[PDB]
């Protein structure tokens, strides 16, 4: 005799529209975790139109009543933010139609390469694994014709359909990338629908689909896909000097030489240990060894600070 | 004698100094966090792998193409994912029947 089956796939949530950035995940989930039936938060990418404020979704199990969570929760304030949530109410419309074009044989044929290359670029972007849905995936792209046959004498193609599919929901289910909407949802895995909204395409269309047009859906399809394969931008050797790129071993230098403070004549106390020495490289060698867990802080401090001056497309305000 | 680049470098120094301890800002470029944020990023999507695996084998892409004349049957495998995701057995799938 079997258990009762769980009807995971349905969940509601709350749903909180301006939450400051110095708020943390932790203080949202212990807040939240203290009430039964508590999942999980999400925090949306931070705007700089609205001086990086996030928007939060607070998930719950199907079974609590989420009207009277969403009230106990109402004049509860964060730091110095008003949380004020509201029920999230489920999705409505999840299969979106497009354009009706895209089940023409020359778009899924060409929409077979560009879906192989996210594919291949993602797999080895968030680095798992090879892909067994690629085996032999440029053999679909390739025409096959009776050309030698036509010579001397003298649409809808289900095989191709049926491999577009397998790469589209591999997008749409391991990388949360909607294909046919041309947009990534990150943050899906944390949100209170797992997988949400997917595209699909449109009915047929009702006149001819022309010889040129065919060509125009192309070049504008791949021009909305061109963002999602974006590498990182990063600045110059000469613009990130500039800019003031600061260097590991040079600022380690200078944490040393202001920790080695001379107290006196043969006295050389640092306020790190807080304890005397006859000479600075005394104080170098204490400072190296004993207190190792400090030169790799002011490391990472450097990196940190690199790392989001290197980076051109930076976070900063409009 | 520049303006523009001392202006640029002084709002990103204010912003830096601003944003320092925020964890959002710690999450993009502080190697420790940026190092257990990725960790924790492939683990979750080493797991929609193996959702994805098992509705290929089970066979909920077996009669199923992305066209709205099957727009009740994507929903049904969408929702079956989300069970998968979540780590639900064969016997969680039924109350979708």
């Amino acid at each position: 005799l079997e258990c009762k089956p769980r009807p995971l796939h349905k969940t509601c949530s709350l749903f909180m529209r301006n939450i400051a950035p110095n708020i943390s995940r932790a203080e949202i989930i212990s807040l939240c975790k203290r009430y039964p039936g508590f999942m999980r938060v999400a925090l949306s990418e931070p705007q700089p139109e609205r001086r990086f404020f996030r928007r939060g979704w607070v998930t719950f199990d199907r079974s609590v009543n989420i009207k009277e969570i969403c009230w106990n929760l109402q004049n509860i304030r964060l730091r110095e933010c008003e949380l004020s949530p509201g029920v999230n109410r489920d999705l409505t419309r999840r299969v979106r139609n497009i354009n009706g074009i895209t089940q023409h044989k020359q778009i899924v044929r060409n929409d077979i390469k560009l879906a192989a290359k996210l594919i291949h670029t993602l797999d080895d972007r968030t680095q798992l694994w090879q892909n067994p849905i690629l085996k032999n995936i440029t053999d679909y792209l390739i025409e096959e014709v009776s050309a030698e046959e036509e010579e001397l004498l003298g649409e809808r193609d289900e095989k191709l359909i049926k491999v577009l599919d397998k790469l589209l929901l591999y997008l749409r289910i391991v990388h949360s990338l909607d294909y046919y909407n041309t947009c990534e949802y990150p943050n899906e895995d944390e949100m209170p629908n797992r997988c949400g909204i997917i595209h699909v395409r449109g009915p047929m269309p009702p006149n001819r689909i022309s010889h040129g047009e065919v060509l125009e859906w192309q070049k504008t399809f791949e021009e909305k896909l061109t963002p999602l394969l974006s590498v990182r931008e990063s600045l110059s050797e000469e613009e990130a000097q500039k800019m003031g790129r600061k260097d590991p071993e040079q600022e380690v230098e200078k944490f040393v030489t202001s920790n080695t403070q001379e107290l006196g004549k043969d006295k050389w106390l640092c306020p790190l240990s807080g304890k005397k020495f006859k000479g600075p490289e005394f104080v170098r060698k204490h400072i190296f060894n004993k207190h190792a867990e400090k030169i790799e802080e002011v490391k990472k401090e450097v990196a940190f600070f690199n790392n989001f001056l290197t980076d051109a497309k930076r976070p900063a305000l409009p | 004698n520049d303006y523009k680049l001392d202006f640029r470098r002084q709002q990103m120094q204010d912003f830096f100094l601003a944003h320092k301890d925020e964890e959002w800002f710690r999450s993009k470029y502080h190697p420790d966090e940026v190092g257990k944020r990725r960790q924790e990023a492939r683990g979750a999507l080493q797991n929609r792998l193996r959702v994805f695996l098992s509705l290929m084998e089970t066979g909920w892409f077996d009669n199923l193409l992305l066209d709205i004349d099957k727009a009740d049957a994507i929903v049904k495998m969408l929702d079956a994912a989300v069970i998968k995701m979540e780590g639900g057995t064969e016997n969680d799938l039924r109350i979708l029947e």
